[PDB]
C-alpha cells in the first residue's frame, strides 16, 4: 500500500509504551513514553507530561463508561496513574509496590466495571474508575504481557498472562483455566479473533494460538517489539501486524503465517496501534518508530522452483536406478550419568561414522542448537551428547546426525525426533533413609497403582531393571541440578508421599500427576520447615526495610529542600556579584550532594533488597497455591493475601501448610 | 529516474559466469544459455512461453559461451568450451566446429575475433587461428578473462590478459608489452561499446572487489579515464555490457554484481558515469545483455541468474488494462498447479519405491551432488574475511566448525539465525561451532569471519540444501598465519626493515609451498625462474612484508616484529614437519618498535575518546529534552549532542577493536623481548594496567626499559 | 491543599463537592471552592460560592 | 469552486520570484515549458530549473543569482522557440532551446560597471504570437536600456531618477511605447516617445511591491497592503484595500472570455484575482505564496502555477466554464437618595467641616515633612529613591537619583547613610555623587550587610545634601528585610 | 521554580492555576486584579526565573516577603520516641509540641 499519512516526532519513543486515545472525547491523539520519564501527546503539536519517573507501561481506554473520554494510563515500577488529559485531573494515582510491567484495560468475566489490570513481580491487580482493588491474583514469575481474550467462548473475556517463566496462562476472574508452555520470556500478546491470540517471544518467535495449540509460528532475527492484530486486506479476518527490531512491519495472516503486507523504517518499531486519526469513521494503522517517525495506513515464481526441486529429486532417483549402504539405520538411546547429565547416544549398525550431530531444541540448549562434532582422530560409530535442561518441561530434540565415512566430502543427514520427558533429570538410585529429607507433601489418589507406575515410567528416565507394581513402591531419585532427593512412596490406601525439600518440584509433580489421572480438585498436606522459616524471616525483614526506606526518604527530602534554597541563594549572590558568598554556597552544595549520593546508594541497596523480599513473599504464595489443583488453589491465594494484610503469620503458614 | 519491471522467462540449470548471449536477429531477439550439465539451449519467447530451439545433449560443464562471426557479417556463430574443447553451433542445431585444443584441466575464458581464438586456462593462455597454435603464454597467476581489441578499427591484435594479482598484461604475440595496475582482482572486461570506443580503442574492466574502469590501452601506456570505486555497492562484478536503454542517444552501461545488484550507468555528464537504476535479485548475476526479447518495441535487460533463472527487466508496464473487476497471473497459476500436482504424484510414488528399496542389504544409496559457489575473500577496509556460500536450491542449515579463535560477526543482509553451540576447546579442537539456519527460501548466505594476526588453521563449513535426500557437503577453507596481509605491487624501503634470513637445503618448490601455507594471496604453482619476490601489506595497519626467495635462500623483510616472529615460528614448524633443519638469522632495527607504536597510537586514542564521549552521551541527552538547549549547554558537549548517533553506533563495535589492539600490543611486546632471547610472559599484567592508563610516553618507556 | 500543590484544580473541586455531599453546608469547603474559582479567575462562580458561604455564615469576613 | 486543482506538492524547493519565472514554448510542437532561475534554498546556489508537466526535467547551475527571466522571439525566420534571456550580474545569458547560445555584456561606465535588476520585453510592430520582441533592461545605475531583437546592440538609453525595481512595457516600440518603472524611492515613472526623462511621475507613498499593466489601468501594489489603479497619464482612478500584505502580483489573461485581471498573492494564505474593482475566484493555500504565473503551461490556455513561501509547487487549471451595559440601581440607592434629599444641608455642612479639617491636617503633615526633610522628591530640582535587592546577609542597596530640570547640572552634592552600627555594616556610609546631568537616572549602589545573628529588621535613612550646607536637601527610608543568615 | 510537580506542562486554558479591566480595578501583576482578604496562602501569580523573583519587591508574590524555601523545655535529642509512642496520651501532645512549637 501507501502510507496515508507520515510525520516526524523529535522525541525517542520507548518501544512497548504507545497508545491511541480520544483524550478530547471525540479527537483521537497519540500518547507515547520518552526519555527522562516524560510522556508526550500528539494531538492530530506535541505536549509533554512530566511523569518525572521511568515509565514502564502505557495504555488508553474507557475507564468510566459514563463519559466518552479515553483515560491515559501510565505505569511505573512503583506507581500507576490514570489521567484525564482533557480536564487534567487524576482519576486515580495508586501506589502498587509490586511494579507495573504490563497493563491492559477492559472488562473481565462477571465484572461490571472496566478494570485497569496490571502485572508486577508475581501478582496481578485490578482497579476501577476510582482505584479500588477489585481483582488480584498471583502468577509464576515476572509478568511481561497481558491481553483480554475470550478463551472458552462464554462471552466474558479471560486474561492471558505471559510469565517470565516462559509460560502463557489464562486466568478467569478468579480461576485459572489453562497454561501453555512456550520457550522464552513472552513479550507481547494480542487478541482480535474469538479464541485466537498472537504472541511474541524474545527468541524472535512470532506465532498464533488457538485454544491450546499453535496455528503457525515463525522464528527470525530482530525480535518483535510490538504485535497488534488488524485487517490490512479488508477480507474481514484480522492479521498479525508486527514491528520488528530492524524496522520491518510485516502484516502476516492468522493462517499458516504467510506475509501479506510489508514495510520498512529507519529505526526499530516502537508500536503498531489502530486508531482513526483522519476522522474517517474507519480505523487506521499507525506505526511509530523508536526514533519518532509515525506513519499511518488505511486498509510469485517460487512454485516453479519447487517443481524444479521435484525434478531434481527425480534426477537423483533415476541416477540411483561418499556413498553409504542404504540399510543404515540411526538408533538412539537415552540414559543419565552421575559422575551429571542426561546422555543421548546415537549409533549406526554398520561401519559408517557419525561426522557431526546438530541437536535442535527450543529452551534446553543456549541458542537453538548444540552441535557436537568429534575431531578426525576421535570419530567412531556411536557418539554421546550430554544434555542439561534448565527446568523440568518435556522437550523434543530434533536430531540431525551427519552420517558418512571417514575421508568424505559429502554425506547424508539422517533426521530423528526424540523427546526428553518432563523430569528427564533425577536419576534413580538406592534410598538412604539416613539422608531422607524431612519436608514432605501428602495427598490421596484415585486408584490403580499400576497407573501410578505408568505415570512414573512415562515422566521419568527409569532404568530397565526397575520392577515395581503395588504395595511398597518407594522410589528415590537424586536431583542433578542439586544434590537433593525425591522420595515417591505409595501406600495401600492410595496415599502419595513426596519427600522433596524443594517446593517447586513437588508442585510440578502434583500438577503433572493431576493432569495425568484426570483430576479436577485436590487438597494436600505439606510441610516445608526450612523453607517456611526462611519465608518468615523475610516477612520479618519486610517492615524493617519499609521503615528504613521511610527514614531515608524523609532525610533526602530535607536535603533536597536545602539544596533548592542554596541554589536560590547562590543565584542571588551571583546576581549581586558577591563572589565569596557564591563560592561558599557552592561549597555547601558540593557537600550536600556528596551526602545525598551516599544516602542514595544506601537507599538503592535497601530498595533492591525490599523488592527481592516482596517477590519472595509473592512467590511463596504462588508456590503454596500451585501445590493444589482446581478450586483448593484459589482459596489459598485469597486466604494468603488476607493473612498478610493482617500480619497473622502463624495462621498464614497454617494456610500454606494444610489449606 | 527509470523503472524496469521484472518479467521472468524460462529457467535453466545452474550457470557459470558469462554463459548467456543474445542472437542479434528489429523484432525480439533470441536468448541462448548454457547449463552446468552441457545442455546449451536457446529460446525466443514468442508469447509468454519459451519456444525452445535446439536444446542439445548433456556433456561437460559449459564454462563460457560467446557469439561471433568470421567477416563483418552479423555475428551468429555461438561457441562453447565445456571440458577441454571448443564446440561451435550455428544459429540452429548444427554443430560445425569442434576444436579439441588438448589441454590439461579446463577453460575459464575465451574470445572469438572472427577466426582468431584467444582462450585461457588455469594459468595458460593460447591464441589459435583455425585449430593452429600461434601464441602461447604462461602467466604466474590465474587468468580471469581474455579480450582482443577490435582488429578492424585498429590494425594490430593486442590481447589483454587479466591476472588474479590486480594486473592487466596487455601482451602482443607471446610477450607482455606492458602491464596496467588496477584496484582489486579483475573479473570481467569488455570494450565499452559495439565497436570499442569512439576515440579509437578503450577497455572497460570490472574487478572482484567491486570497481569499474575504462583503461585506454595505447601502444605503450594506459590512459585512465574514470573509475567507479564504490562504498556500499560491494560485490564482485561478474558481468558487464554496453547498451542504450535510457534512450538518450549514447549507450549506457549495464553492469551486474555478485549480490544480485543490477545497475545502469548513464553518461549524462557527456564524459563520466552516473548511476540511474539499481535492483537486487537475491542471487548472483552471471551475465547481462541489452536489447529486447519480449514484446518487441520496448528495450529491456536480460540477466542470467546463477541458479539459471533467465530474468528480464522491461520498460513496458504490466497492468496495462483494468476495470471494475489481469489474467496471465491466473494462467501461470493454473499451469504451476497442474505441474505440481503431477510432479507430486510421481515423486511420492518414487519416494515410496525408494524407501521400500532402501532396506535392500547389498544396495547402496547414492548422493545428489550439487554446486556451492563460495568466495573466501578479504575485505580491505576492515580486517574481516567475508565468506559467501551460494546454492542453486535453498539452504536448510549451515554448520561453521573451526580450529581457530574466530569472531562471527553479523550481516544485516543475512536473514539466518545463529546458534553458537557451547564449545569446549579442551576435548574437541573446535574453538567455534556455529549454525545458521536459513529462513524461508534463500539461496546465498554471507557471513563475516575475523581472524587475528596469528592463529593459523583450517575452517570447515557443512552446507545442506532443501532437497529430498537432504545431503550435506563440506568445505575446508584456510585462515593463513598472516591472514591480514593483502598482496600489493610495491613497498616503501625507507621504513625500518627487520630483515630475517632462512638458509639451507631447500627445493624452491617446497619453499614456495611454505610461503603459500603462510601467505593469503600467492599462486600455488611455483613461479618459473627459481627466484620470486612478493610485496605484501598488513591491512590492519600499513606495514609491508617484502618476501624474496631463491632456490635455497629467503629474505623476509618487514616493518613489524610480530610478522617476522610469526614467520619464524611457522616456518620452523614446517621445517620440523618436513625434516629440513633450516638455519635462521634475524636482525632488528632498534627504532621499528617506535614506528609501530606511533602507528598504533591514533587508533587507541580514537577508541578511548569514543568511550569517553559515549559515557556522557545519554546523560547529556537527559538534559537535552528540557529547555530546548538555547543558552546553557557547553559547546564541548554540544559537539557531542549532534554526533551522538554515530558515536553510539561505533561504541557497539569498539570493544572488539580495543581487545584486538591490546592483544596486538602484548604480542608485539612479548615478541620484541623474545628476539633478544628473553621470556617476559610474566610482565603482561603491568602492561595491561598501563594500557588501562595509556600514557603513551610511559608506554614507550615501559617498552624500552622492561 | 495537596491537589492544589500538584496543580490540579478540577480534582480539588470534585473532592470539595464530595465533602459537601458528606457535610451538606460546610463553610470552609464552600470557601475553598470559591478560592479555587478565583485563582482560576472566573469570578462568575466565585461570587455564587461566596454567596452560599454568606447564606451559611453571613459574618464571613472573606466572602 | 471555479479553480480546478491539479497538483499540490511540498518537497519541490522552488524559491523563485514572480519576475524570474516565465513559461513559453521551448521545443516547438505546442508544448509549453516553464523556465525559472531559482535561487538556493537560502539564496546561495543559483540554479536554472525548467519544468515540463509536473516532473523536473533539467536543473543546472548558474553563475550568479538571476534578477529576471523573460522570453521573446528574436526574428521571424522560420519561427522556432523564443529565446530565454536570463539576467545575471552585468550579463544576459540568452538561451536558445534551453542551451547556452549567447552571452550579452552590458556596455560599461567610465571600472564602475552596473548590474541589471528588472527585465521585460517590448513589441516591435506586430504584437501577435509570432511577432519579434525587443528586451528592455533596468540597470542598477538608474538607466533603462532598450535593446535589440537579438540581444547584442542598444536601441535606446533612457535616464531615470532612481533605481527601478519593477517594469511594464505597453505597446509597440517604434511608434507607441509606454514604459512604467516602479523604483526604490516609491514612485512610478512613465516613459513615452521623445522623452529621455519621464516628466510624468506618480508617488505611491509606499514602495511599490508589484506592477501589472492592464490594457487601460495600471495597478500598483503598495507596501501598505493595497492596490492602486492609476491611468497612463498620471492620475489615480481607484484604490482597493487588502486584508494582508502583498507578496507578488502577476497578470491573469484569458482571451476566450477576454478576462485580463490582476492577481494578488496575499500573506494571509490566499490569492484573490482582481479585475477593475471586484474580487472573484479567491483561492486558499496551505502556506502563503510568493510567486504566481498564468499562461498556457502544458497544453491548457488557463494554467496558473504558484510557489509557496516555504517551497513546494501548486498548479491549478482553470475550467473553461467560469443593549448597553448601563448599571442597575437597587433599593439602597433610592433610600440613599431620599436621605440626601431630606438631609442634604447637614451633609453639605459636615463635609465642608471635614474638608477644612483635612486641609488643616494635610498642611500640618506637609510642614512636618518639610521640617524633617523626609520627602524623596523635593528651584533645587532632584528625585531619589532607594531600592533593596537580595536575601541573605548581604543586600545590594541601589539609590536611583535623578536631576529633574530643563538644562542645569548639580555640581556639589553628597549622600550620607544613617543606620544602626550594631545591625548593618556599611563600608562607605558617605560618598560624593557624580555631576548629575538633567534627565539621567544614576544608580549609586552599596552593599549593606546584616550583623545580628538573630533576625532583626531596622530602618536605614539616606540623606542627600549639599557640601556647603548642613540641612539635607532630601531624604529616603528603607526597611531592611530579614537576614536569612547562618 | 526549582520544584516541578504538575504533570501537564501546557494544559488547556481553564484547567490550571498557573472580570473588571485594569482600567477600573487596580492590578498587582500583568493580570491578577487586587483581591480582598489577603490570606497567607495567596500566590497571586508566579515569577518566571530566580532573577526576576529576586530583582522584584520581596512582597509582590506573597502576603509576606518571600524566603528561599518555606532554657529549652525539652531537648529533642534526649528522649526516646520509641517509649513515648507506647503512651498515646503523651504521644499526641508531644507530637503537637515537636511539630508546631
Ligand atoms: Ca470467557
Ligand atoms: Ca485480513
Amino acid at each position: 500500500l501507501q502510507p496515508v499519512f507520515t510525520l516526524k516526532l523529535r522525541h525517542k519513543i520507548s518501544p512497548r509504551m504507545v497508545a491511541v486515545g480520544r483524550y478530547d472525547g471525540t479527537h483521537p491523539c497519540l500518547a507515547a513514553a520518552t526519555q527522562a520519564g516524560k510522556v508526550f501527546i500528539h494531538n492530530p503539536d506535541v505536549s509533554l507530561l512530566n511523569i518525572n519517573q521511568t515509565v514502564s507501561c502505557l495504555t488508553a481506554g474507557v475507564l468510566n463508561p459514563e463519559l466518552g473520554y479515553d483515560a491515559l494510563l501510565v505505569g511505573t515500577q512503583t506507581n500507576l496513574l490514570a489521567y484525564d488529559v482533557y480536564n487534567n485531573s487524576d482519576l486515580f494515582y495508586r501506589e502498587v509496590a509490586d511494579g507495573a510491567s504490563a497493563i491492559v484495560l477492559g472488562t473481565l468475566g462477571d465484572i461490571t466495571s472496566p478494570l485497569a489490570i496490571i502485572g508486577g513481580n508475581c501478582a496481578l491487580q485490578g482497579f476501577n474508575h476510582e482505584g479500588n482493588d477489585l481483582f488480584w491474583t498471583v502468577t509464576g514469575d515476572n509478568v511481561h504481557s497481558l491481553a483480554l481474550c475470550d478463551f472458552d467462548g462464554d462471552g466474558k473475556k479471560e486474561l492471558l498472562v505471559g510469565s517470565e517463566d516462559f509460560d502463557i496462562r489464562v486466568f478467569k476472574e478468579d480461576e485459572i483455566v489453562a497454561e501453555m508452555s512456550e520457550t522464552e520470556i513472552i513479550t507481547s500478546l494480542c487478541p482480535m479473533y474469538g479464541s485466537r491470540f498472537g504472541y511474541a517471544l524474545s527468541n524472535g518467535t512470532v506465532g498464533v494460538y488457538d485454544k491450546t495449540a499453535r496455528y503457525w509460528r515463525i522464528k527470525s532475527k530482530n525480535q518483535a517489539m510490538s504485535i497488534h492484530a488488524f485487517d490490512l486486506n479488508s477480507d474481514g479476518v484480522c492479521e498479525l501486524i508486527t514491528g520488528w527490531s530492524n524496522g520491518k512491519v510485516d502484516a502476516r495472516s492468522d493462517r499458516t503465517g504467510e506475509v501479506i503486507f510489508k514495510d520498512n523504517f529507519s529505526s526499530a518499531i516502537a508500536g503498531v496501534v489502530e486508531g482513526d486519526y483522519r476522522m474517517e469513521g474507519c480505523q487506521q494503522l499507525i506505526c511509530c518508530s523508536v526514533d519518532g517517525e509515525i506513519r499511518g495506513y488505511l486498509p510469485i515464481r517460487e512454485l516453479s522452483q519447487k517443481k524444479q526441486n521435484l525434478l531434481l529429486e527425480l534426477r537423483n532417483y533415476e541416477e540411483n536406478a561418499g556413498v553409504i549402504p542404504a540399510n543404515t539405520k540411526h538408533h538412539t538411546a537415552l540414559s543419565v550419568s552421575l559422575g551429571a547429565h542426561a546422555e543421548l547416544c546415537i549409533s549406526t549398525s554398520n561401519d559408517t561414522i557419525i561426522r557431526a550431530v546438530l541437536i535442535f531444541a527450543e529452551g534446553v540448549f543456549a541458542g537453538e542448537s548444540h552441535v557436537v562434532h568429534p575431531s578426525v582422530h576421535h570419530l567412531s560409530s556411536s557418539v554421546r551428547i550430554p544434555i542439561t535442561p534448565p527446568k523440568d518441561i518435556p522437550v523434543d530434540l530434533h536430531l540431525k546426525t551427519f552420517v558418512g565415512y571417514r575421508s568424505s566430502t559429502q554425506f547424508h543427514v539422517f533426521e530423528l525426533t526424540r523427546q526428553l520427558p518432563r523430569f528427564s533429570m533425577y536419576a534413580l538410585t538406592s534410598p538412604d533413609p539416613a539422608s531422607e529429607p524431612l519436608s514432605y507433601v501428602n495427598f490421596i489418589i484415585a486408584e490403580r497403582a499400576q497407573r501410578v507406575v505408568m505415570w512414573l515410567n512415562q515422566n521419568f528416565l527409569l532404568p530397565e531393571d526397575t520392577n515395581i507394581q503395588n504395595a511398597p513402591f518407594q522410589v528415590c531419585f537424586t536431583s542433578l541440578r542439586n544434590g537433593g532427593q525425591l522420595y515417591i512412596k505409595i501406600k495401600l490406601s492410595g496415599e502419595i508421599t513426596v519427600n522433596t525439600d524443594d517446593i517447586d518440584l513437588a508442585g510440578d509433580i502434583i500438577q503433572s500427576m493431576a493432569s495425568f489421572f484426570a483430576i479436577e480438585d485436590l487438597q494436600v498436606e505439606a510441610d516445608f520447615p526450612v523453607y517456611f522459616e526462611e519465608l518468615r524471616k523475610v516477612l520479618v525483614k519486610v517492615d524493617e526495610y519499609h521503615s528504613v526506606h521511610q527514614k531515608l526518604s524523609a532525610d533526602m527530602a530535607d536535603n533536597s529542600n536545602l539544596i533548592r534554597s542554596l541554589l536560590v541563594q547562590a543565584e542571588d549572590a551571583r546576581l549581586m556579584r558577591d563572589m565569596k558568598t557564591m563560592k561558599n554556597r557552592y561549597k555547601e552544595l558540593y557537600d550536600l550532594n556528596k551526602d545525598l549520593l551516599n544516602g542514595y546508594k544506601i537507599r538503592c541497596n535497601n530498595h533492591t533488597e525490599l523488592l527481592g523480599s516482596l517477590k519472595a513473599v509473592n512467590q511463596a504464595i504462588q508456590r503454596a497455591g500451585h501445590l493444589r489443583v482446581g478450586k483448593p488453589k484459589n482459596q489459598v491465594i485469597t486466604a494468603c493475601r488476607d493473612a498478610i494484610r493482617s500480619n497473622n503469620i502463624n495462621m498464614l503458614f497454617r494456610i500454606m501448610r494444610v489449606g | 529516474d527509470l523503472n524496469l519491471n521484472r518479467a521472468d522467462y524460462l529457467q535453466v540449470g545452474v550457470t557459470s559466469q558469462k554463459t548467456m548471449k543474445l542472437l542479434p536477429a528489429r523484432a525480439t531477439q533470441k536468448v541462448v544459455v548454457g547449463d552446468h550439465d552441457g545442455i546449451v539451449m536457446c529460446f525466443g519467447m514468442k508469447k509468454g512461453e519459451a519456444v525452445t530451439v535446439f536444446k542439445t545433449l548433456p556433456g561437460q560443464k559449459i564454462a563460457r559461451l560467446e557469439l561471433g562471426g568470421a567477416l563483418n557479417t552479423p555475428q551468429e556463430k555461438i561457441f562453447i568450451a565445456a571440458g577441454s574443447e571448443i564446440r561451435g553451433f550455428t544459429k540452429r542445431g548444427k554443430q560445425f566446429l569442434s576444436f579439441e585444443t588438448n589441454l590439461t584441466e579446463s577453460i575459464k575464458a575465451m574470445h572469438i575475433s572472427g577466426s582468431d581464438l584467444f582462450l585461457s586456462a588455469s594459468y595458460i593462455y593460447n591464441h589459435y587461428c583455425d585449430c593452429k597454435d600461434q601464441h602461447y603464454y604462461l602467466s604466474g597467476d590465474k587468468i580471469n578473462d581474455v579480450i582482443c581489441l577490435p582488429v578492424e578499427r585498429l590494425l594490430r591484435e593486442v590481447p589483454v590478459l587479466a591476472c588474479q594479482d590486480r594486473v592487466l598484461r596487455v601482451l602482443q604475440g607471446s610477450d607482455v608489452t606492458y602491464e596496467i595496475e588496477v584496484p582489486g582482482p579483475p573479473t570481467v572486461l569488455a570494450l565499452h561499446n559495439g565497436n570499442g570506443g569512439d576515440s579509437g580503442e578503450d577497455l572497460l574492466f570490472g574487478t572482484s572487489d567491486g570497481k569499474l574502469g575504462l583503461i585506454q590501452i595505447t601502444t605503450s601506456k594506459p590512459i585512465h579515464k574514470w573509475e567507479i570505486r564504490n562504498e556500499k555497492k560491494r560485490g564482485g562484478i561478474l558481468c558487464v555490457d554496453s547498451f542504450d536503454i535510457v534512450g538518450d542517444g549514447v549507450k549506457d552501461l549495464l553492469v551486474g554484481r555478485d549480490d544480485g545488484m543490477v545497475e545502469v550507468y548513464g553518461f549524462d555528464n557527456a564524459n563520466e558515469p552516473v548511476l540511474r537504476f539499481d535492483h537486487t535479485l537475491s542471487e548472483s548475476v552471471t551475465s547481462i545483455q541489452g536489447g529486447c526479447v519480449g514484446k518487441d518495441g520496448y528495450d529491456e535487460i536480460v540477466v542470467s541468474t546463477y541458479s539459471g533463472w533467465i530474468t528480464g527487466l522491461t520498460t513496458e508496464p504490466v497492468h496495462k488494462e483494468s476495470g471494475p473487476g489481469n489474467q496471465e497471473m491466473q494462467n501461470k497459476i493454473s499451469s504451476l498447479r497442474s505441474e505440481l500436482e503431477q510432479l507430486q504424484y510421481k515423486v511420492l510414488q518414487e519416494r515410496e519405491k525408494y524407501q521400500q528399496s532402501s532396506q535392500s542389504s547389498k544396495a547402496k544409496s547414492a548422493v545428489p551432488s550439487f554446486s556451492v559457489n563460495d568466495k573466501f575473500t578479504l575485505n580491505k577496509d576492515d580486517a574481516s574475511y567475508s565468506l559467501i556460500l551460494e546454492v542453486q536450491t535453498a539452504i536448510d542449515n549451515v554448520l561453521i566448525q573451526s580450529d581457530v579463535p574466530i569472531d562471527l560477526l553479523d550481516v544485516d543482509k543475512n536473514s539466518a539465525v545463529v546458534s553458537f553451540s557451547s564449545c569446549d576447546s579442551e576435548s574437541n579442537d573446535n574453538f567455534l561451532l556455529a549454525t545458521y539456519r536459513c529462513q524461508a527460501n534463500t539461496t546465498r548466505l554471507e557471513l563475516k569471519i575475523r581472524s587475528i594476526e596469528g592463529q593459523y588453521g583450517t575452517l570447515q563449513a557443512y552446507v545442506t540444501p532443501r532437497i529430498q535426500p537432504k545431503t550435506c557437503q563440506v568445505r575446508q577453507y584456510h585462515i593463513k598465519p598472516l591472514s591480514l596481509h593483502q598482496r600489493t605491487h610495491f613497498i616503501d624501503h625507507d621504513r625500518p626493515m627487520n630483515t630475517l634470513t632462512l638458509t639451507g637445503q631447500f627445493s624452491f618448490s617446497e619453499l614456495h609451498s611454505w610461503v603459500v601455507f603462510c601467505m593469503p594471496e600467492v599462486p600455488e604453482k611455483p613461479p618459473a625462474g627459481e627466484c620470486v619476490t612478493f610485496y605484501f601489506q598488513n591491512t590492519f595497519l600499513d606495514t609491508q612484508l617484502e618476501s624474496t626467495y631463491r632456490k635455497g635462500e629467503g629474505v623476509f623483510k618487514s616493518d613489524n616484529i610480530s610478522t617476522i616472529s610469526i614467520l619464524k615460528d611457522v616456518l620452523s614448524k614446517e621445517a620440523t614437519k618436513r625434516k629440513i633443519n633450516l638455519n635462521i638469522s634475524y636482525e632488528i632495527n632498534e627504532v621499528s618498535v617506535k614506528h609501530t607504536l606511533k602507528l598504533i597510537h591514533p587508533k587507541l586514542e580514537y577508541q578511548l575518546l569514543l568511550a569517553k564521549k559515549v559515557q556522557l552521551i545519554d546523560a547529556l541527552k537527559e538534559l537535552q529534552v528540557h529547555e530546548g538547549n538555547t543558552n546553557f549547554l557547553i559547546p564541548e558537549y554540544r559537539c557531542i549532542l549532534e554526533e551522538a548517533d554515530h558515536l553510539q553506533e561505533e561504541y557497539k563495535k569498539q570493544p572488539a577493536h580495543l581487545e584486538r589492539l591490546y592483544g596486538m600490543i602484548t604480542d608485539l611486546f612479548i615478541d620484541k623481548f623474545k628476539f633478544k632471547g628473553t621470556n617476559v610472559k610474566t610482565k603482561v599484567p603491568l602492561l595491561l594496567e598501563i594500557l588501562d592508563s595509556y600514557d603513551q610516553n610511559a608506554l614507550i618507556a615501559f617498552f624500552d626499559a622492561a | 491543599k495537596v491537589y492544589i500543590s500538584l496543580d490540579q484544580p478540577l480534582t480539588a473541586l470534585n473532592l470539595f463537592k464530595q465533602g459537601l455531599d458528606k457535610f451538606p453546608g460546610e463553610v470552609t469547603l464552600l470557601c475553598g471552592i470559591a478560592r479555587i474559582y478565583e485563582e482560576m479567575n472566573n469570578i462568575s462562580s466565585a461570587t455564587e460560592y461566596y454567596k452560599e458561604v454568606l447564606k451559611q455564615d453571613n459574618t464571613h469576613v472573606e466572602a | 469552486s471555479k479553480w480546478l486543482d491539479s497538483l499540490s506538492d511540498s518537497m519541490a524547493n522552488i524559491h523563485t520570484f514572480s519576475a524570474c519565472l516565465a513559461l513559453a514554448d521551448f521545443h516547438g510542437d505546442g508544448e509549453y515549458k516553464l523556465a525559472m532561475g531559482d535561487l538556493g534554498p537560502d539564496g546561495r546556489q543559483p540554479r536554472l530549473k525548467v519544468l515540463k508537466g509536473h516532473t523536473l526535467v533539467s536543473q543546472k547551475p548558474l553563475p550568479d543569482l538571476p534578477a529576471a527571466a523573460v522570453t521573446f522571439l528574436m526574428a521571424s525566420h522560420e519561427p522556432r522557440t523564443p529565446a530565454l534571456a536570463i539576467a545575471s550580474g552585468p550579463c544576459v545569458y540568452v538561451y536558445k532551446n534551453l542551451k547556452p547560445y549567447f552571452k550579452f555584456s552590458l556596455p560599461s561606465l567610465p571600472r564602475r560597471q552596473t548590474v541589471i535588476t528588472t527585465m521585460t520585453t517590448l513589441k516591435k510592430n506586430l504584437a501577435d504570437e509570432d511577432a519579434v520582441s525587443c528586451l528592455v533592461l533596468g540597470t542598477e545605475n538608474k538607466e533603462l536600456l532598450v535593446l535589440d531583437p537579438e540581444a547584442f546592440t542598444i536601441l535606446a538609453k533612457m535616464s531615470l531618477p532612481s533605481v527601478p525595481a519593477f517594469l511594464e512595457a505597453s505597446g509597440q516600440f517604434d511608434v507607441e511605447f509606454r514604459l512604467a518603472a516602479a523604483c526604490r524611492n516609491g514612485s512610478i515613472y512613465i516613459l513615452r516617445r521623445d522623452s529621455k526623462r519621464p516628466k510624468y511621475c506618480i508617488e505611491l507613498g509606499a514602495q511599490p511591491v508589484g506592477l501589472v499593466g492592464v490594457h487601460k489601468v495600471l495597478v500598483v501594489g503598495s507596501n501598505q497592503d493595497s492596490l492602486h489603479g492609476f491611468t497612463y497619464k498620471g492620475k489615480r482612478l481607484w484604490t482597493v484595500q487588502m486584508p494582508a500584505a502583498i507578496l507578488a502580483m502577476n497578470l491573469l489573461e484569458q482571451h476566450s472570455r477576454g478576462l485580463q485581471a490582476v492577481m494578488a498573492a496575499l500573506a494571509n494564505e490566499e490569492v484573490r484575482i482582481y479585475h477593475d474593482k471586484v474580487l472573484l475566484n479567491v483561492i486558499r493555500t496551505p502556506e502563503a505564496v510568493t510567486s504566481l504565473c498564468f499562461g498556457r503551461y502544458g497544453r491548457e490556455d488557463n494554467t496558473l502555477i504558484m510557489t509557496t513561501l516555504g517551497g513546494g509547487l501548486i498548479i491549478k487549471i482553470l475550467k473553461r466554464t467560469a443593549k448597553l451595559n448601563v448599571p442597575r440601581k437597587t433599593r439602597l440607592y433610592v433610600d440613599q437618595t431620599l436621605r440626601e434629599r431630606e438631609a442634604g444641608t447637614a451633609m453639605h455642612r459636615t463635609f465642608q467641616a471635614d474638608l477644612y479639617l483635612l486641609r488643616l491636617r494635610a498642611a500640618r503633615a506637609y510642614v512636618q515633612a518639610l521640617e524633617s526633610s523626609l520627602s524623596p522628591v523635593s528651584r533645587e530640582p532632584l528625585k531619589l529613591h532607594a531600592v533593596v535587592q537580595g536575601l541573605g546577609p548581604t543586600f545590594k542597596l541601589t539609590l536611583h537619583l535623578q536631576n529633574t530640570s530643563t538644562a542645569r547640572p548639580i555640581l556639589g552634592l553628597v549622600v550620607c547613610f544613617l543606620y544602626n552600627e550594631v545591625l548593618y555594616a556599611l563600608p562607605r556610609a558617605f560618598f560624593k555623587v557624580p555631576l548629575l546631568v538633567p534627565g539621567l537616572n544614576y544608580p549609586l549602589e552599596t552593599f549593606v550587610k546584616s550583623l545580628s545573628d538573630k533576625g532583626i529588621s531596622d530602618i536605614i535613612k539616606v540623606l542627600v545634601l549639599r557640601e556647603g550646607q548642613s540641612t539635607p536637601l532630601l531624604s529616603a527610608h528603607i526597611n531592611m528585610p530579614m537576614s536569612e543568615g547562618l | 521554580i526549582l520544584d516541578e510537580n504538575a504533570i501537564a506542562q501546557v494544559p488547556r486554558p481553564g484547567t490550571s492555576l498557573k472580570g473588571p479591566s485594569p482600567a477600573v480595578r487596580p492590578v498587582t501583576q500583568a493580570g491578577r486584579p487586587i483581591t480582598g482578604f489577603l490570606r497567607p496562602s495567596t500566590q497571586s501569580g508566579r515569577p518566571g526565573t530566580i532573577e526576576q523573583a529576586i530583582k522584584t519587591p520581596r512582597t509582590a508574590y506573597t502576603a509576606r516577603p518571600i524566603a528561599s524555601s518555606s532554657g529549652p523545655f525539652i531537648n529533642l535529642s534526649r528522649l526516646n520516641l520509641a517509649k513515648y509512642a507506647q503512651k498515646p496520651k503523651l504521644a499526641k501532645a508531644l507530637f503537637e509540641y515537636i511539630f508546631h512549637h
